[PDB]
């Protein structure tokens, strides 16, 4: 079974790829949020005191 | 001082904690 199995396992092993990428790329995206939120917090700061 | 090093032991967690799923997986 060495053709289809091995094809398989690789199908198997492209999926756990898969959950990674989404793991990976929305925990970047969701960094982004604070990443943004940090920068005004600090800005209104930055208008109002001068 | 001693504030400085806490940020990197809290984040020490947010860098640990990564280590724990992705091994998981397999």
């Amino acid at each position: 079974a060495t053709a289809i199995e091995r094809a398989d396992q690789l199908a198997k092993s492209a999926v756990a790829q898969e959950k990674a990428l989404k793991r990976a790329e929305e925990r970047a995206q969701q960094l982004r949020a604070r990443l943004d939120a940090m920068q005004e917090a600090q800005d209104q700061v930055r208008r109002d005191h001068e | 001082l001693i504030q400085a090093e806490e940020r990197e032991v809290s984040a020490r967690l947010a860098a640990a904690e990564t280590a724990l799923g992705e091994s998981d997986a397999r």
